[PDB]
């Protein structure tokens, strides 16, 4: 395993190099919004992001060493979390707006056009505002995203101790980044705690979002791809 | 089996 | 400008330890039905909640918040608080959940109630995780206080986050006391706080289950429990 | 206007 043989800098550059591209939406400024249309846009984007995410996870150090079965499980639990922290990250410098795509920038008012959406919009906007005041760096973001992929499903399965080992390495990397930025030890630990506590909120937003996705599936007016349905079924809501 | 399974294989 | 920030790490620890709620008992019993087990658990939850409120008021910095901010934090976190408490006292009972000293249940009994076994397994997994980490009581009370102040902080600021830093310092101070190196200190801190993500997840699953119990309308739910539940939608 | 208010104030 080369994942535990990587330095902090080698960890950072690897994660940075593995970054998925910013995809565009099929958004038509001519077309008036409807519920079905806006949701259709968002579910379509998510489906396309998923393909890039799955191939991104392969390039996360340590993920390849897991069994296929364990890879499937981690991605099934964490996929909406990964999307969400990605959405929040690229929305950082657009206060009061979520940048789903470069051509798809939405405020909370447009989230109200979809019943039950607004609550999730506000939580995402608050997360994005929190990253802004912390001045979250790209190097820290990619660490947090990899932590989510490895940590979220680890309590729901010999192989775990390897996962926790990789997780410990990423923690080392975060601290290395903070010490590099001139922070004191007290500040390093405080910032580390601040960043990891965000993940609690990201889990919460995902759980809520998953429930919303389940409801969309039931009223059956918004087209959901087969992959998106399978990720949804993986959480087994009733 | 499922799609995620296949995409993780290729 | 208040008193929580002035405390030392040891004064923080002793305050939290002193504020700990008591271990409550369940009713003395006959094999459990779905309604009987849920009755005992909801009854227990209601009595634990009353002690949780007084416990919360004794967490340094919580009294400085407005009445409405205190309400928001508790409404958001109450099930999380119950769960880490349940998980904590279940540590020395592998494969079992110690709801009360006279209510020690395993996963087979979680199957007395539909949809309960998954929550049971998640709690059990969390408990053994704490066990394998050798979680200390001083670390536990820090984690529980953290859950209280953090879970609802993104659904409202500065005071709360300063108290959170204060507890992080206290957590690190505890690990430095135990003889852990700097690397082990921030590694363990990370390991502990990542558990809170799972605890959040368990609480969200548990909240949905409580909602469906309300809809079934067979298990008697107190008005307090009903209000705490309705705050999440 | 809730039970939680009473418990916190007492
Ligand atoms: C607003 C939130 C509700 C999440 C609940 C939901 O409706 C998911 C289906 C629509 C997808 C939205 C979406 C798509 C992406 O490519 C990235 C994302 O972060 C999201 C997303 O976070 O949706
Ligand atoms: C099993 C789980 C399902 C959570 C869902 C649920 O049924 C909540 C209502 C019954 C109360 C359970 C309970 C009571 C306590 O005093 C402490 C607890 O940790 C719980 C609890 O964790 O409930």
């Amino acid at each position: 395993s080369l994942a535990l043989s990587l330095t902090a800098d080698q960890m950072v550059s690897a994660l940075l190099d593995a970054e998925p591209p910013i995809l565009y939406s099929e958004y038509d400024p001519t077309r008036p919004f409807s519920e079905a249309s806006m949701m259709g846009l968002l579910t379509n984007l998510a489906d396309r992001e998923l393909v890039h995410m799955i191939n991104w996870a392969k390039r996360v150090p340590g993920f390849v060493d897991l069994t296929l079965h364990d890879q499937v499980h981690l991605l099934e639990c964490a996929w909406l979390e990964i999307l969400m922290i990605g959405l929040v990250w690229r929305s950082m410098e657009h206060p009061g707006k979520l940048l789903f795509a470069p051509n798809l920038l939405l405020d909370r008012n447009q989230g109200k056009c979809v019943e039950g959406m607004v609550e999730i919009f506000d939580m995402l906007l608050a997360t994005s505002s929190r990253f802004r005041m912390m001045n979250l760096q790209g190097e820290e973001f990619v660490c947090l995203k990899s932590i989510i992929l490895l940590n979220s499903g680890v309590y729901t399965f010999e192989e775990k101790d390897h996962i926790h080992r990789v997780l410990d390495k990423i923690t080392d990397t975060l601290i290395h980044l903070m010490a590099k930025a001139g922070l004191t030890l007290q500040q390093q630990h405080q910032r580390l705690a601040q960043l990891l506590l965000i993940l609690s909120h990201i889990r919460h937003m995902s759980n809520k979002g998953m429930e919303h996705l389940y409801s969309m599936k039931c009223k059956n007016v918004v087209p959901l791809s087969d992959l998106l349905l399978e990720m949804l079924d993986a959480h087994r809501l009733h | 089996h499922k799609i995620l399974h296949r995409l993780l294989q290729d």
